[PDB]
């Protein structure tokens, strides 16, 4: 049930509030439109390896 | 780091390296962000002056990502103990910022309830650094990962001989022969989520390297969240 099914569909951390699933980011990220994915506001976000 | 595999370009930008004198590396870090590193206490004691290295992957050859940075304030924990190494945590400000690139890059900081229910119940954690390959040998001259299962906290209680606190967790294996190990201390403990990395510990203590019935003991960085967000404000 909510965050204990698969993260509650939500890209990193999740929280449940009244019989509900809310959805969040790490710093230096913004929640997408969608309420779920998590998209990085500048060049080299935390927590992710190097590629350029 | 005993056993695993070597980082490839790109594979572990978050790692630090504590230099003394001599440019020779006794402990490692995390970063945290442009100004700050996240390190064990009882490093602190090692070394009279040191710098931070960060870009680097070998450390006989210049490979181009190379920085060294001057340490503005130390900030340790006031409640760290030589006797036990409770309270192994503590934060480093830079003089000048970081400037990210490639293999340079910071670890994302978890929240502390969905960490310890999602990341500290996931199978393993990756532990990073330059220590010795073998627990009499000598240290590496290449960065080393190491994929380390998380172990149950009763198990690793029996196995100690020395005592676990609520701000430590296990971590490695019964008999294998893969560990962290001398000069890896203060480095990165980090778990992987959707491609996405966590610090999840630092590298603090264990009873000899890869040694059979015994485990790599690490501090318990979600124990330590509001203290380390405090010390990020000054
Ligand atoms: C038992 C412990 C120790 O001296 N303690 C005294 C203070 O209270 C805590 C334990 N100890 C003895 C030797 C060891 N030094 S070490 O070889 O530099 C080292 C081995 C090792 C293995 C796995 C991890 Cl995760 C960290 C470390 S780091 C070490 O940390
Ligand atoms: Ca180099």
């Amino acid at each position: 049930k909510l965050c204990s099914l698969d993260n509650g569909d939500c890209d990193q951390f999740c929280h449940e509030e009244q019989n509900s699933v809310v959805c969040s980011c790490a710093r230096g990220y913004t929640l997408a439109d969608n309420g779920k994915a998590c998209i990085p506001t500048g060049p080299y976000p935390c927590g992710k390896q190097t590629l350029e | 780091i005993v056993g695993g595999q070597e980082c490839k370009d790109g594979e572990c930008p978050w790692q630090a390296l504590l230099i003394n004198e001599e440019n020779e590396g006794f402990c490692g870090g995390t970063i945290l962000s442009e100004f700050y590193i996240l390190t064990a206490a009882h490093c602190l004691y090692q070394a009279k002056r040191f710098k931070v290295r960060v870009g680097d992957r070998n450390t006989e050859q210049e490979e181009g990502g190379e920085a060294v940075h001057e340490v503005e304030v130390v900030i340790k924990h006031n409640r760290f103990t030589k006797e036990t190494y409770d309270f192994d945590i503590a934060v480093l400000r830079l003089k000048t910022p970081i400037t990210f690139r490639m293999n340079v890059a910071p670890a994302c900081l978890p929240e502390r309830d969905w960490a310890e229910s999602t990341l500290m119940t996931q199978k393993t954690g990756i532990v990073s650094g330059f220590g010795r390959t073998h627990e009499k040998g000598r240290q590496s001259t290449r960065l080393k990962m190491l994929e380390v299962p998380y172990v149950d906290r009763n198990s690793c209680k029996l196995s100690s001989s020395f005592i676990i606190t609520q701000n430590m967790f296990c971590a490695g294996y019964d008999t294998k022969q893969e560990d962290a190990c001398q000069g890896d201390s203060g480095g990165p403990h980090v778990t992987r989520f959707k491609d996405t990395y966590f610090v999840t510990g630092i590298v603090s203590w264990g009873e000899g390297c890869a040694r059979k019935g015994k485990y790599g003991i690490y501090t318990k960085v979600t124990a330590f969240l509001k203290w380390i967000d405090r010390s990020m404000k000054t």
